[PDB]
Order: structure tokens, then sequence, then C-alpha cells
């Protein structure tokens, strides 16, 4: 839907599923396997923080706000 | 019933602790992978803010 | 500064499940020990109803007794 | 039968401390799987609303 929104929300959720079945799974499941997947878990985490940090800064500061959009439009309506 | 059988429980407690130290030995294998996998976890993002990790290193 | 709702981790090592809980709980040289008592019977006797002793267990006048009865030699 | 009861009767810590043992895997197995469960089912209806 190309929102910034959605993008946001989907990454903390697939974080939230994503995290909680890992942790069980290591418990779940026990040489080579569990020292390999302790590093693909750990990048994909990884991963997704990086992503969250990325996204905070491109949404829009305190100024410029709903009030003053409204204001804005006001101008414009006369025009 | 072991009894009933007939057999003297020296095998009997030969079982019960080989059965107890294998479910050691699994739960000694769960802990090691998790404790493992935190520890590589820890390590692999130690870029990604470093003063989260020193202060998560302080306190530990 | 401080993140938000940090608090106090447990005392450093307490009473876990990554502890040696049978060597704690000396129970070690039985195990040591230990890694039929009907033959153990067996020697004391001869071999080890026993159908009907079971099914009473599955449950749970020796003077006047010899008096009463008497069994014919031959 | 009885002679085997009484053999066993100081044969029965290395027994106890086998099932304490156990069961206090078992009892700690469910706590894990509880705790995971929590958080699957947070995920799936949580999140959603």
């Amino acid at each position: 839907m190309a929102d910034r929104l959605t993008q946001l929300q989907d990454a903390v959720n697939s974080l939230a599923d994503q995290f909680c079945n890992a942790i069980g799974v290591l418990q779940q499941c026990g040489a080579n396997p569990t020292e390999e997947y302790a590093q693909l878990f750990a990048a994909l985490i990884a991963r997704t923080a990086k992503d969250i940090d990325v996204l905070i800064d491109s949404l829009p500061s305190e100024e410029s706000t709903a009030a003053l959009q409204a204001a804005s439009l006001y101008k414009l309506e006369e025009e | 019933e072991y009894i009933d059988q007939g057999r003297n429980p020296q095998l009997y407690t030969k079982e019960c602790l080989e059965r107890a130290l294998a479910k050691n030995e699994q739960v000694k294998g769960k802990i090691d992978t998790m404790k493992k996998f935190k520890s590589l976890l820890i390590q692999e993002l130690s870029k990604v803010f470093p003063e989260d990790m020193a202060k998560y290193r302080s306190i530990r | 500064g401080p993140f938000y709702l940090m608090r106090e981790l447990p005392g450093s090592t307490e009473l876990t499940g990554s502890t040696n809980l049978i060597t704690h709980y000396n129970l070690e040289q039985a195990y040591n020990k230990f890694c039929d008592l009907p033959g153990m019977i067996d020697l004391p006797g001869s071999h080890d109803r026993s159908l009907i002793e079971k099914p009473p267990i599955l449950s749970s006048g020796t003077m006047l007794a010899g008096f009463r009865l008497h069994t014919g030699p031959l | 039968r009885l002679l085997a009861l009484v053999k066993w009767a100081n044969n029965a810590g290395k027994v106890e401390k086998c099932a304490m043992i156990s069961s206090f895997l078992d009892q700690q197995a469910i706590l894990f799987v509880d705790t995971a469960d929590r958080l699957a089912s947070l995920a799936r209806d949580a999140l959603v609303h």
C-alpha cells in the first residue's frame, strides 16, 4: 500500500512472531545444528533491529503538524 | 510389578540412575546450546550500538 | 540514560537445573556402584500361585490349629 | 517377596532422587512451552488488534 506506517508495523510483528517460535524451537530441538542456528537467528534479529532504526528518521517532525495543515487548507480554500 | 516378575532391585536402581543421567545430559546440552546461542548473538551484533553493549556488560 | 523498566537480576547462582543435582544431593557413590535378586534369592534357596500371591498382594492359634488338623503319614 | 521388599527398603533413596529430578525437568518443561505459547498467542491475537 506504499505506506510508512504499514511497513514499520509489519517489521515489529515479524520480530515478535519470529523470535517467540525461535527460542521455543531452540529448546525443542537440540552439535552442528545448534551452533549454526544461533548465528542464523542472531543474523535475522540483528537485521530487523537495524531496519527499525532506519525507519524512524524518515517520519516528519513536530513542526508542520495537522493543525498547521488545516491552517494551510484555509488560505487554499479561498484560492 | 517389578517383584512380580522376580529380579533384584539393583538393576532397577541402575536403570533409574542411567535414565536420570541421560535427562541431566540432555538438559546440560540444551543449556549449553542456548548459552552459546546467546553468546554468538551478543558478539555478532556488537556494532549496532556500542553504548548498549557497554551497559549490558557492566550490569551483566 | 537508563532504559525503561530495568530491574535487578536474581542471585548469581542459586539452585538451578544446570548444576550436577546428584552430586549436590549426595547420591554419587550409589550411582557409581550401580552404573537378579530372585537369583540372589535363588542362591539362598532353590529357584525363583506365584499368580495367587500377586493377586493377594495386589489389593494391598498356632498350637490350636495343629491339634485341629491331622494328616495321615501314609 | 517380603525379603525383596525389606532389601529395597533401604534402597529407596536413589530412586526417589531420580524421580524428583525427572519431575523437576518435566515440571520445568511445561513452563518453557507455556512461555513460548504465550508469545505465540500474543503475536497471533494482540498484534492484530
